[PDB]
């Protein structure tokens, strides 16, 4: 029967269970030092630091929180400085509005570009 | 606006050309030949009076 | 416009405009031009 | 090249030249064919 | 080709003889062409195949990924296709792009 | 490019005010000289609209 | 003999080990990164 | 180049756990990368350097060779030289031949 | 099933061969 097989599935798993533990037990190699007392190691020290988030965040909200995150970077300067060539772009697209009929000097638009 | 300005259609069709100059400038775009011939072949109304195309629809505009 | 409603821009030319026999003619004749015939611009050996 | 195609189509095309411009009879051209020499080095080839 | 994940391979020397793998007669006599002492192949003569064991000191190319910083390029539009200036699926099939 | 005139240059940073951070790194970045990557300016004024 | 023991019985010896842990310790790194922004923004007095 | 021993690489999916080897982590890096859930990379805290393990479904590059037959070409005689013609070392290391 | 005795035979014939 399937628990007949299943027991027999049982019986040799644990036989290699056994054998498996008197192996680690030899070897000093412990199955769960790694694992799982690390793991739950971890977790409390997260859980205090979730603490600490927890208390930062009901004393201020969520708007002043994400609205602290620092967002300078010198990297994202853009600075602008070429007038020059401005100055003769503009000049020649004043002109050719002039000799295209979109410009008048009564418009004080013009006056402004001048 | 609406179709019965068309019950005299050579003065409308003056006015439409000379609105539209390119028109008779530019020939008929395979969308709109394709169109026309939609048109041409348009159920509920009568078969028109041409033949526009000699294709597998030459029987039908033949003998409708 | 054809080309655009039909995908057929690109018309991949099956065959040269001069047949077998007459293909060393007309590339020894700087004056053979094509003609056409049936719609198709082909070389004749008359042109050759 | 020592190709089949490529001896062939190449012994034809210089006779083919030399029969339209009128080489005459009893005077072909020497055929030199340094490959089976040197190899054929692709972009060399006409170099060498 | 995702830039993020370029794929390359890195030569390892192996530590420790693998498994053996199933392939062709072919395939087992080049893998013990190019290892020789490192490989062994054997035939299953219950099929025909060959049992193939990489062995310690072999040579293996154990693919890994570089993530690479040149994810932007001026690209034709995607969904551009050859299909639809009418050029056919064999010269598609047969040319470069 | 419309208005800046002979000798003007308009630096656009990003910069978050409600950060002590960025006050400080602006500040930084403005006053430092050009060689450590900041500006090297004195500012004439400010304008903390 | 101790692998093939835990592959055969499907025991991995660095699930709960090592992976859980190195995941954990990732999770408390970005955790203490939320708390240095805290900090550096606001400092130690108004902090406690 | 041995044209008797061409040599090239064959894709084939693991069936096994490879045993760990050890490497730097930029390269443990890349591996888990590429494969992830097929390896597994682990920091050696002794020394810094990290072990991997590919596993099981993984893609590896086994070579193999393969007896090619063209084993003629038309060389440059053995021993031509660009030293012997004045040509400078530092050219001839940056240059293709 | 004889499907999982022979499942179970090819399991330990696996482990006694590895």
């Amino acid at each position: 029967d399937s628990a007949a097989l299943d027991a027999l599935t049982a019986e040799n798993k644990k036989l290699a269970k056994q054998q498996l533990e008197v192996l680690a037990r030899y070897l000093q190699s412990r199955l769960k030092q790694g694992s799982l007392k690390s793991f739950i190691k971890e977790k409390e020290a997260s859980a205090v630091l979730q603490k600490e988030l927890d208390l930062w965040e009901a004393e201020h909200g969520e708007f002043y929180a994400k609205g602290i995150q620092p967002t300078f970077s010198a990297l994202k300067s853009r600075t602008y400085d070429s007038y020059w060539n401005w100055a003769r772009q503009d000049v020649l697209s004043m002109y050719f509005d002039i000799i295209f009929g979109k410009l008048t000097s009564v418009d004080r638009e013009t006056i402004n570009q001048c | 606006q609406n179709f019965n300005q068309l019950n005299e259609p050579e003065q409308f069709t003056a006015d439409f050309f000379e609105k539209f100059p390119q028109a008779g400038k530019q020939l008929i775009s395979e969308e709109d030949c394709d169109y026309f011939l939609m048109l041409a072949a348009r159920p509920g109304q009568k078969p028109v009076p041409f033949v526009p195309v000699l294709d597998e629809r030459f029987e039908f505009f033949f003998k409708k | 416009h054809n080309a655009i409603t039909r995908n057929t821009m690109f018309v991949a030319k099956d065959k040269a405009p001069y047949s077998d026999e007459l293909e060393q003619p007309v590339y020894l004749d700087p004056l053979a031009r094509v003609e056409e015939n049936k719609k198709k611009l082909v070389f004749s050996d008359k042109t050759i | 090249t020592s190709t089949v195609a490529n001896d062939k189509n190449e012994s034809a095309t210089i006779n083919n030249m030399m029969k339209h411009l009128g080489r005459s009879e009893g005077n072909p051209v020497f055929g030199v064919f340094q490959k089976y020499l040197t190899g054929h080095p692709k972009g060399a080839a006409g170099a060498w | 080709y995702d830039p993020k994940k370029k794929q390359m391979i890195q030569e390892i020397v192996v530590q420790h003889d693998l498994e053996p793998f199933e392939c062709s007669k072919e395939t087992a006599e080049q893998y013990k062409h190019e290892h020789g002492e490192k490989c062994e192949i054997f035939e299953i003569e219950e099929s025909g195949e060959y049992t193939v064991r990489i062995l310690k000191g072999a040579t293996l190319y154990v693919p890994k990924a570089l993530r690479f910083d040149r994810l932007v390029a001026g690209q034709i539009p995607t969904g551009w296709d050859a299909r639809t200036y009418g050029i056919p699926e064999d010269t598609i099939s047969q040319v470069d792009p | 490019a419309r208005y800046g005139a002979a000798g003007s240059t308009l630096i656009v940073v990003p910069f978050n005010q409600g950060s002590k951070q960025d006050v400080d790194a602006l500040v930084q970045y403005i006053y430092d000289e050009p060689k450590k990557g900041g500006l090297g300016w004195d500012l004439d004024a400010i304008i903390p609209f």
